[PDB]
């Protein structure tokens, strides 16, 4: 009989995770302050690594790699790419981005300026977008700069893609959403199947203010857009309906103009940060579910927008991702008394 | 030549302290009569081997050391051991009745009725000492006598010797080997009283040990020998640059300039390869890369922590054996391009190497093998307060409830005591935080 | 060098008392003569800490035997080993006890103390390092109980530091002798919560029980009652009486097993116990299933009604500690829901080499249980039952006992119950 | 990766190499303290017997 315990109350994926092992009769839930457990499905801020492994005779598992915070951090992944030699500041994939600092706390201030006042005597596009861990899409450098000083945390500002790919009919934006699952070996799983978060309004390039169309995060097209549910249901389009338009309309397969970047992508940061935060030669042992989004330019390039350490999932793949994180993650180090629904991607360890 | 006296408090003390000089002996030529044939020099000299044994006009070559228990079952051993001659029997003090591994029982009730008599013993061997170092004290921190009696002890020390050093080997309780359930109210009690007074202290966690007497030595369930010939192989690793010649950790002030850069920040992380099972056919001997980059491997560290999720302030390699210089930096090139290593930005990142050119000796019989090179390093991480914090959140569950607190105060100790020395870890927990984190 | 000084009080006490010597006397090599002859350097190793040593070589316990009337004591006079025991040590009246409490306590039983003080004074004095007294006594009779309360009390006053240590046969019902049982087992709970340090609760419907279902004996009696009693006793102190690590001392084992100082009442267990298909040998998995079971307990408890604060585990053979240490974590990784969590590794277990005669290996089981507020509600119960009613106060009011001392026994327990319920959530 | 202090002896050497630069109690007190906790075990052993008294 394999035990767990639950930290994380507020997580739709693990709660999910916590259905099926029980509904197996092989696996047996504690209070959350049991020092004995198999498996800790743990909190998401401050997590107590220090106190795993070190119970005699059993063999812990937690879902969270310490240390990933560097991938999942707006400013972390900036200063990640521009200083691991394994990325390059010449990274190809993701957008140009600087560090900024408000003026009331390196900082990137200037190094973003010379770069700033090149685009702009060049007559190229010089929109930027400024967010941090509230977001501002301007073309103007004095207002990016003062809306970060009436903050009082990080925030990074980083290329806006004016040339977005956009899907017919409604000239609108969108991101693509892929599940990467790394167990305790470090093999990279990406789920088969990947969510578009598309915008139910028309790019509008001449108007960074009406945020509707430029955002397509779930929440704010389902609350400041009006199209919300038009095209697709819930602004959710599956791998299946958008392979088939990418034949249709560009004469292409998703799997060849966008998965393959993809997996070169997840590749790329994960592999790179592996020496940091592998558990092969620990005391206990890791695994954990990532959430990437990826931007896709007219030409069908991919970019990197961020990496997510505790994503939810599309609500019609709830049962498929969890059963698929108990067979690879969990039963795969507890196992029980196809055509699997992952594509490993093999690599150097 | 300035000479160093060993303290040994409590079982662990002792039988770690036997372990060593058992060692010591060993490696310096000397017999279990106390008789070493290589030293010219009769009844007297200040070689390096002198600042760990005294001379008698008979040749005897005798340790500067005092075994200090509250029960004679232990010392008892040693008086009919086989390095019973070594000792006279001034050195090894024992009372009738122990602390029941009761803090309280050691520092106070017994610990006041035998403080005075182990001064006196002490001054006894500081007397023959031309110019005094300090102190290596070997303690546990669960048991009663190697928590509250070792406290009382060094508190003492430093009113009657200021200007000395003092160092700790401390045992670090682990349940697969405790007999205890009150150890974390001990270690918590010690650490508080203890901390304004040691200089430096190397914790080894017998967790650590234990598995990698199972894992690297294929031992089902160690046993105390066993975990004590380990360990008094590192600290002979430790305490190897005071009895031989050398230029580096020569004296015993030179650890807290070389590896403590702030006075509560005194707990230096031990790792040590390569051990080798004895009953192993025969080994491919590892290379001074392969060793070397072994010290970052958390399964040779004394204390389980990931030093890559915390920040160095300080890094020493020790090696003993068939070691050259050019080597040593062909190792750390190569690993610093493929590991975490993050100083703290007000430290060099930089290693300072002491290379003893003869190899690890091994006691006949034991469970190591003979290996033509090996290496001990001390590094000041921020992630060894893991080991705080597992040991505080155990404190708190049982406090929460006072569990226990009765066999305390019953022995004179007030309650708040026991959140006073809780507050004080959790000073220390945050000292760490501040300087690990960003 | 920690001698342990044994009393034996009433007739429960002495009938106990006599086979427990019986028992590790054969352990360590003594034969009934007091002259050792065991083959293993072990036997002696400790054998002070029970034994002492007068010339000749001769070893003979050190313990004190006690009791209001000649009776029983005679018979271990004429027992198998009662040639062993130091003839100074029996102190004994002639009057008896009634099973009267207040008898033991207040009457017969000062008339006769001072002079069992005596003795022990003079035990104590030749110990070079004394740790504690232990007693044998049931708590439903008069001597053993009223009387052995008055010795406890009186050791505690004139030894405060020491540990006091018992082991109390509770009474039942089912296994009776007279119906004042729980007013006599009632008083004496509430000196014991006051002036023991440990006492191993063994109730005599668990032993019935054991014997009747699991030994299929068709008619128990004591003396079968008491063969339990002394495997258990020989077990649970398997580490005073030989080399070891854990609780191998008194106060040692108090301060691992008592976290508050009233609740020091256990449970006491033994495996195997097995039916006479007896030759099979026990692996370590059944040794410590069995361990753990409740009907291999002799508290007559339910331990799944409660939680474990503390346990101590014994296990005496030559066999696997690796797969010692492996069950023992199984059984407290597949139950922890049973052990309090605010008390992280409450679970010790000790080994020892030399195993009780007639056995390959066996474990023993020492319990400190929110569950044994079942037996003290029991009591409690069938006190109350009769106290409403003031019946059969007259044989102890008639000794210069007033009711308000029985309403204050009464709120006592109660108390102590209380007690073990805030610490069950 | 720069080698200094490099010390040679006839049973081994010691260097440093930097990798990149940076960027009480007296005796009275506890001897009261000692006594201290001896005076609340009289008393609290002093309240066992006069309770034993009564
Ligand atoms: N590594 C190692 N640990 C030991 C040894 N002996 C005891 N210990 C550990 O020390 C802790 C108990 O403390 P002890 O040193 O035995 O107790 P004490 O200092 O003698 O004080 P008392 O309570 O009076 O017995 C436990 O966690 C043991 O695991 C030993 O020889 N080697
Ligand atoms: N450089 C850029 N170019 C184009 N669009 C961008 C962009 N940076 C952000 N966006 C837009 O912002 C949205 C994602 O914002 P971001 O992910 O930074 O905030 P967030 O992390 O709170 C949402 P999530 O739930 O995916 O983590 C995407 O829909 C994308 O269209
Ligand atoms: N297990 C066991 N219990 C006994 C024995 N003799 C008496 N008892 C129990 O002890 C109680 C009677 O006390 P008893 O010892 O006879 O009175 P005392 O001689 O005045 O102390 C009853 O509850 C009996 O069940 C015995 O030999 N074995
Ligand atoms: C011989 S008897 O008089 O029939 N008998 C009556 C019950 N009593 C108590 C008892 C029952 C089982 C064991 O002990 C023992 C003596
Ligand atoms: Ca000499
Ligand atoms: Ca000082
Ligand atoms: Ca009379
Ligand atoms: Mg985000
Ligand atoms: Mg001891
Ligand atoms: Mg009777």
């Amino acid at each position: 009989m394999y035990t767990f315990v639950v930290r994380d109350e507020n997580s739709s994926v693990y709660a999910e995770v916590s259905r099926l092992l029980l509904a197996t009769g092989q696996w047996k839930r504690l209070r959350k302050d049991n020092p004995r457990f198999n498996l800790m499905l743990g909190e998401r801020n401050r997590l107590p690594f220090g106190r795993l492994g070190h119970e005699p005779g059993l063999v812990q598992l937690v879902n969270y790699y310490r240390g990933a915070d560097k991938l999942c951090r707006k400013a972390s992944l900036v200063k990640l790419i521009k200083t691991s030699p394994e990325l390059s500041e010449s990274c190809t994939w993701f957008p140009e981005s600087y560090v900024i600092y408000p003026t009331n706390l390196t900082d990137e201030r200037e190094v973003f300026l010379a770069a700033y006042n090149r685009r702009r005597e060049g007559r190229e596009g010089n929109v930027w977008i400024a967010k941090s861990s509230g977001i501002l899409i301007s073309s103007e450098a004095s207002e990016l700069l003062d809306f970060i000083d009436e903050q009082g945390q990080v925030h990074v500002i980083q290329k806006y893609l004016e040339k977005p790919l956009l899907l017919e009919p409604g000239h609108r934006k969108f991101d693509i959403r892929s599940w990467v699952l790394v167990d305790h070996l470090y093999n990279i799983y990406l789920y088969r199947e990947g969510v578009l978060r598309t915008s139910s309004e028309p790019y509008n390039s001449a108007n960074f203010q009406d945020k509707t169309c430029h955002l397509t995060n779930h929440c704010i097209q389902k609350e400041y857009s009006k199209n919300y549910g038009r095209y697709e249901e819930g602004n959710e389009m599956f791998f299946e309906e958008f392979n088939q338009y990418l034949m249709d309309a560009l004469n292409t397969t998703l799997e060849n103009s966008i998965l393959l970047q993809i997996k070169h992508i997840i590749r790329s940061c994960l592999m790179c940060i592996e020496p940091a935060i592998s558990t092969k030669h620990l005391h206990y042992q890791s695994f954990q579910l990532f959430g990437f989004d990826f931007m896709v330019d007219e030409e069908l390039k991919v970019w990197l927008i961020e990496v997510n350490g505790a994503p939810a999932c599309a609500q019609k793949l709830y049962a498929e991702l969890c059963q698929g994180i108990v067979d690879v993650a969990i039963s795969s180090v507890f196992p029980l008394a196809p055509t699997s629904i992952f594509i490993k991607l093999h690599h150097h360890h | 030549m300035r000479e160093c006296i060993s303290i040994h408090v409590g079982q662990a003390g002792v039988q770690i302290g036997n372990a060593c000089w058992e060692l010591y002996c060993l490696e310096h030529g000397i017999q279990p009569d106390g008789q070493m044939p290589s030293d010219k020099t009769i009844g007297g000299g200040d070689d390096s081997f002198n600042t760990f044994f005294s001379e008698t006009g008979a040749g005897k070559h005798v340790p500067r050391a005092v075994f200090v228990d509250l029960e004679p079952t232990v010392i008892d051993e040693v008086r009919t051991g086989t390095y019973r001659q070594l000792f006279h029997p001034e050195q090894l003090i024992t009372g009738k009745e122990d602390a029941a591994n009761n803090y309280a029982r050691g520092h106070y009730t017994i610990g006041k009725e035998i403080i005075d008599l182990v001064l006196d013993r002490i001054r006894k061997l500081a007397d023959q000492c031309t110019g005094l170092q300090g102190f290596l004290v070997f303690h546990s921190f669960g048991g009663g006598t190697g928590s509250g009696f070792t406290s009382l002890l060094m508190e003492r020390l430093s009113v009657d010797y200021g200007k000395k050093s003092k160092l700790e080997f401390s045992i670090y309780p682990a349940p697969q080997v405790s007999t205890a359930v009150v150890e974390p109210y001990n270690s918590i009690l010690t650490t508080h009283t203890t901390l304004e007074h040691s200089d430096c202290a190397f914790m080894v966690d017998n967790e650590a040990i234990y598995d990698i007497c199972r894992r690297n030595l294929d031992i089902e369930r160690p046993t105390y020998t066993n975990l004590n010939r380990l360990i008094s192989q590192i600290v002979s690793s430790i305490t190897a640059s005071l009895r031989f010649d050398g230029a580096l950790n020569v004296d015993l002030t030179e650890f807290q300039t070389n590896l403590v850069p702030y006075p509560r920040i005194h707990f230096p992380l031990a790792t040590y390869a390569p051990v080798i099972s004895a009953e192993k056919a025969y080994h491919e001997q590892l290379s001074v890369a392969e060793i070397t980059n072994a010290c970052f491997e958390p399964a040779n560290q004394m204390v389980k922590c990931d030093p890559r999720h915390g920040k160095y302030m300080a890094c020493c390699l020790l090696y003993r054996g068939d070691v050259v210089p050019k080597d040593v930096n062909a190792a750390i090139a190569t690993i610093k391009t493929k590991r975490s290593i993050q100083f703290v930005d007000w430290c060099p990142t930089g290693f300072k190497v002491g290379i003893n050119y003869q190899p690890p000796t091994v006691v006949p019989g034991g469970d190591l093998a003979k290996v033509q090179r090996a290496v001990c390093m001390l590094s000041n991480t921020t992630a060894i307060a893991e080991a705080w914090a597992r040991l505080d959140h155990k404190f708190d569950l049982m406090y929460a409830k006072r569990a226990f607190v009765h066999w305390y105060v019953g022995e004179g100790m007030e309650e708040g005591e026991f959140s006073e020395a809780r507050e004080d870890m959790a000073a220390l927990e945050k000292d760490y935080e501040e300087v690990g984190v960003d | 060098m920690r001698e342990i000084v044994h009393i034996q009080a009433g007739q429960c006490g002495n009938q106990i008392g006599a086979k427990f010597w019986e028992v590790i006397s054969d352990e360590h090599g003594i034969d009934p003569t007091g002259s050792y002859h065991g083959d293993s350097d072990l036997q002696l190793e400790r054998i002070n800490v029970y034994y002492n040593e007068a010339t000749g070589n001769k070893y003979v316990p050190r313990a004190i035997l006690v009791d209001l009337e000649p009776g029983t004591m005679d018979s271990v006079r004429s027992g198998p080993f009662g040639q062993i025991f130091r003839p100074d040590n029996f102190v004994f009246g002639q009057s008896g006890a009634g099973n009267n409490w207040a008898k033991g306590h207040y009457t017969e039983g000062a008339e006769l103390v001072d002079s069992v003080l005596d003795v022990v004074r003079k035990e104590s004095e030749s110990c070079d390092c004394l740790q504690g007294f232990q007693l044998t006594h049931s708590l439903g009779g008069g001597t053993g109980s009223g009387m052995g309360t008055l010795l406890i009390s009186k050791i505690r006053e004139e030894y405060p530091d020491r540990i006091m240590n018992t082991f109390s046969v509770m009474p039942s019902p089912k296994v009776s002798d007279t119906v004042v049982e729980p007013y006599n087992a009632t008083l004496s709970v509430h000196q014991l919560v006051e002036n023991t340090d440990e006492t191993y609760c063994i109730d005599n419907e668990a032993l019935y029980d054991i014997c009747f279902r699991t030994l299929k004996l068709t008619t128990p009696t004591y003396g079968d009652l008491n063969h339990l009693v002394s495997a258990t006793m020989s077990g649970v102190t398997t580490c005073l009486r030989f080399p070891g690590q854990l609780n191998a001392d008194l106060r040692k084992l108090a301060v691992n097993m008592v976290p508050f100082p009233r609740l020091h009442f256990f449970m006491p267990g033994f495996a195997p116990l097995t039916s006479r298909q007896q030759y099979r040998a026990l692996t370590v998995p059944e040794l410590t299933q069995q361990m753990f079971d409740s009907k291999n307990m002799m508290a007559a408890c339910d331990p799944r009604h409660g939680r474990y604060l503390t346990v101590a585990a014994i296990f005496r053979g030559r066999m696997s500690m690796k797969e010692v240490d492996e069950q023992m974590l199984n059984v407290q990784n597949k139950n922890s829901s049973y052990f309090v969590e605010w008390i992280p590794n409450n679970v010790k277990t000790a080994v020892c080499d030399i195993p009780p005669r007639g056995l390959k290996m066996s474990a023993t089981f020492i319990g400190n249980s929110t569950a044994i507020q079942e037996l003290f509600k029991r009591i409690s119960e069938q006190f109350t039952a009769m106290f409403r009613r003031k019946a059969f106060l007259h044989w102890y009011t008639g000794e210069g006992m007033d009711e308000m001392e029985f309403t204050e026994a009464e709120s006592n327990m109660n108390d102590l119950v209380s007690e073990y319920q805030q610490y069950q959530d | 990766m720069e080698v200094i202090e490099l010390n040679k002896c006839t049973s081994g050497q010691s260097f440093e190499v930097i990798l990149k630069p940076p960027s009480d109690p007296s005796l009275e007190e506890i001897q009261k303290k000692l006594e201290a906790a001896e005076e609340r075990r009289k008393y609290q052993e002093a309240e066992l017997l006069k309770h034993l008294a009564e």
